C-alpha cells in the first residue's frame, strides 16, 4: 500500500495509503514525482500546465481550499490545455471529509478533463462543474455533475484555492 | 543473468508484436472490404488454411464463388506466415 | 469536402486508365468520358490523335493525389474547371 | 504453414456466400481447412481517411512484421544451444501461431472498437514502437555480455603462446 | 458496363452520405461541448463577480 | 446513363451540405440557449447576494 513521495506534499501519510487502497493496479505501489506545486512553483494556470503538459502517464491532482479540506481528481492522462474534453474510465474525483470518498464515472459522457487558459474544469452539467479552477488558481467552484454523480469536494461550492499540486507514478 | 529475462522478455514482445500484427492484418481486411463493396456492410470475414497438395484448386473454388464482384482478386485477399521462427 | 477533377487523354487508353483509377482507390471512383468531335494536331509532328475527355468524382486531397498520380502515369492533360 | 485472410459480401446476408464456400472447400476435398475469421465493426468514416488508412497500414504492416520478426531472431539469438524450443518459447496468447491464427480474437480491451480508426491504428502503432524500443534495449543487453564472454574466452583459449 | 457504373455510383452515395453524418455527428458533439463549456462558464464568471461586490 | 450519374453527384453534395448546415443550425442554437439559461440562473445567484446583504444591513 505505502509509497515514495519525491517530496512534501498537501497529502498526509494516511491519505497516501487510503489513496493506494483505491489507485488502479496499473499506478498502485509506484513512487509519486512531483510535476507542480503552488509551494514550490508559481501560482498560475499557465504555470501548472509549464510543468504537467510535458507528461505522458497516469497523474494525481491535490488540491487544498482556503477552509482546509482536502480533495482532487486521479486521470488517466496529465491534466493539461485542450482543445476538447479528454481523459478515460479509470479517471474519478475525491475528497478527504476527513476520511476517504471517491466518485468514478458515471459513463454518461466523456467530460473527465477540460483544460483552458481562463479556467480548468474536471466532469460536466450544462451549469454544473465537478472541479473548476480560474487562470490564477484563487477561486474555485465545485458541485454535483452527471460525469461523476459527486459531492460539493471543497468545502463550499463558492471557494478559495489555498494550494494546488500535480503528481505523476513513475 | 541477461538470458533469462531476455527469454521471458521476447516472449512476451513476440506474443504482443504478433497479436497487433494479425491486428494490423484484419484493419487491412475491413478498410479495404469497407473500400470495395461500400457501407451497406454484410461481407464475411473468412479463414483459410491452403493445403499444398491443392492451392491451385483453392483458387478455382474460391473465383468459382465470387468471379461476379469485379496479384489481385475480385474478393479482399491477406496471408500469414507461421516461419517467423525461421 | 468532396473534390473533382477533368482532362484529356488518348481514347484507346481509357480501360486501363478507369481500372487503375478504380484499383488505387481500392475500389470505388466515379467517372465519365466523351471522344472529341475531330482528332486533335499535335504540336511538333502534326499527327492527328483521337482523344477524349474525362472528369473524375472523389472525396478530399489524398483521393485528388491518387487520381492526378494516375493520369501522371498514362500522361493524361488534366485542367482546371 | 501459411493461412489466408479474405473477405466478401453475402448473397443477402454474409452467412449464403461463405456457407457454400467453405463446403466446396473441405467437401470435394481438404482444399483447405475453412472457418469464419473475427473482425469486428469497427467506426467507420469518409474515403479521405479511409484510403489514408489503407496505405498508412500497408507501411504499418511491413513495420510490425519487422518488429516480430526481430522478436523471433532474438529468441533465436539468445538461444544459442535448445534451438528447437524455439517454437514453444515464440507462443502468442500462451497458444501456438498457428492455434492463435485459427483461433483468433480481437484485443477489445487493448483496442475499444468503438474508437475510430484511426485511433485504433495509432494506439497499435505506439505499441509496436515501444516494442522496437525495448529490442534496442535487450540488443544493447545482450550483445555486450555475448562479446565480452567470447573475448573472456578467446584470451583463455589456444597454445601458451596465447593464452 | 453500365450496371458496374450504377454500382460505383451507389457505392460513392454509400460513403458521401456516412460522411455528411459523421461531419454531422462532429458539430454536434461540438454542439453538446461548447454548451457544457459556455453555460457554466458564464454562471461562474458573474457568479464570482458578484461574490466580490457581496 | 449520364443523367442519373449527374443526379446522383448533385445529390452527394446537397447531403455533404445540408446534414453539415442542420449541425451548424443546432451548434448555434445550443450555444445561445447556454447563454440564456446562464443569465437566469446568475439572476438567481444575485437574488442571493442581495437578500443576504439585506439581511446583514
Amino acid at each position: 500500500l505505502p509509497i515514495l513521495q519525491s517530496h512534501s506534499a498537501l497529502l498526509e501519510n494516511m491519505h497516501i495509503e487510503q489513496l493506494a487502497r483505491r489507485l488502479p493496479a496499473r499506478v498502485q505501489g509506484y513512487p509519486w514525482r512531483l510535476a507542480y506545486s503552488t509551494l514550490e512553483h508559481g501560482t498560475s494556470l499557465k504555470t501548472l500546465y509549464r510543468k504537467s503538459a510535458s507528461l505522458d502517464s497516469p497523474v494525481l491532482l491535490v488540491i487544498k481550499d482556503m477552509d482546509n479540506q482536502i480533495f482532487g481528481a486521479y486521470a488517466t492522462h496529465p491534466f493539461r490545455f485542450s482543445d476538447h474534453y479528454y481523459g478515460t474510465g479509470e479517471t474519478f474525483l475525491y475528497t478527504f471529509s476527513p476520511n476517504f470518498k471517491v466518485f468514478k464515472w458515471s459513463g454518461e459522457n466523456s467530460y473527465f478533463i477540460n483544460g483552458d487558459i481562463s479556467s480548468l474544469e474536471l466532469g460536466g452539467g450544462g451549469g454544473r462543474f465537478g472541479l473548476w479552477l480560474d487562470a490564477d488558481l484563487y477561486h474555485g467552484r465545485s458541485n454535483s455533475c452527471s460525469t461523476f454523480n459527486n459531492d460539493i469536494l471543497s468545502k463550499k461550492e463558492d471557494f478559495i484555492v489555498q494550494d494546488l499540486e500535480v503528481w505523476t507514478f513513475e | 543473468k541477461q538470458f533469462g529475462p531476455l527469454v521471458r522478455w521476447l516472449k512476451v514482445n513476440f506474443s504482443e508484436a504478433f497479436i497487433a500484427w494479425i491486428h494490423i492484418k484484419a484493419l487491412r481486411v475491413f478498410v479495404e472490404s469497407v473500400l470495395r463493396y461500400g457501407l451497406p456492410v454484410n461481407f464475411q470475414a473468412m479463414l483459410l488454411q491452403p493445403n499444398k497438395k491443392s492451392v491451385k484448386k483453392l483458387r478455382e473454388v474460391l473465383h468459382e464463388l465470387y468471379k461476379h464482384l469485379d496479384e489481385y482478386y475480385p474478393y479482399v485477399y491477406y496471408k500469414i506466415d507461421c516461419n517467423l521462427l525461421e | 469536402r468532396l473534390g473533382f477533377v477533368a482532362g484529356v487523354i488518348n481514347r484507346e487508353r481509357i480501360p486501363t486508365f478507369e481500372r487503375m483509377l478504380w484499383r488505387v482507390c481500392r475500389g470505388n471512383v466515379f467517372l465519365r468520358q466523351a471522344e472529341i468531335e475531330n482528332p486533335l494536331e499535335d504540336p511538333v509532328t502534326g499527327d492527328y490523335v483521337h482523344k477524349s475527355v474525362f472528369i473524375i468524382f472523389f472525396q478530399g486531397d489524398q483521393l485528388k493525389n491518387r487520381v492526378k498520380k494516375i493520369c501522371e502515369g498514362f500522361r493524361a492533360s488534366l485542367y482546371p474547371c | 504453414t501459411e493461412f489466408w485472410l479474405i473477405s466478401a459480401p453475402g448473397e443477402k446476408t454474409c452467412q449464403q456466400t461463405w456457407e457454400k464456400l467453405h463446403a466446396a472447400t473441405t467437401k470435394n476435398n481438404n482444399l483447405a481447412v475453412s472457418s469464419k475469421f473475427n473482425i469486428p465493426d469497427l467506426k467507420v468514416g469518409t474515403l479521405d481517411v479511409l484510403v489514408g488508412l489503407s496505405d498508412e497500414l500497408a507501411k504499418l504492416d511491413a513495420f510490425v512484421e519487422g518488429v516480430v520478426k526481430k522478436v523471433a531472431q532474438y529468441m533465436a539469438d539468445v538461444l544459442e544451444d535448445s534451438k528447437d524450443k524455439v517454437q514453444e518459447n515464440l507462443l502468442a496468447s500462451g497458444v501456438d501461431l498457428v492455434t492463435y491464427i485459427t483461433r483468433f480474437q480481437w484485443d477489445m480491451a487493448k483496442y475499444p472498437i468503438k474508437q475510430s480508426l484511426k485511433n485504433i491504428s495509432e494506439i497499435i502503432a505506439k505499441g509496436v514502437t515501444q516494442i522496437d524500443n525495448d529490442l534496442k534495449s535487450r540488443a544493447s543487453a545482450y550483445n555486450n555480455l555475448k562479446g565480452n564472454l567470447q573475448n573472456l574466452e578467446r584470451k583463455n583459449a589456444g597454445s601458451l603462446l596465447t593464452r | 458496363s453500365d450496371a458496374d457504373v450504377q454500382k460505383q455510383i451507389k457505392h460513392m452515395m454509400a460513403f458521401i452520405e456516412q460522411e455528411a453524418n459523421e461531419k454531422a455527428e462532429e458539430i454536434d458533439a461540438k454542439a453538446e461541448e461548447e454548451f457544457n463549456i459556455e453555460k457554466g462558464r458564464l454562471v461562474q464568471t458573474q457568479r464570482l463577480k458578484i461574490m466580490e461586490y457581496y | 446513363s449520364q443523367s442519373q450519374g449527374i443526379q446522383q453527384l448533385l445529390q452527394a453534395e446537397k447531403r455533404a451540405a445540408e446534414k453539415v448546415s442542420e449541425a451548424r443550425k443546432r451548434k448555434n442554437r445550443r450555444l445561445k440557449q447556454a447563454k440564456e439559461e446562464a443569465q437566469a440562473e446568475i439572476e438567481q445567484y444575485r437574488l442571493q447576494r442581495e437578500k443576504e446583504f439585506k439581511a446583514k444591513e
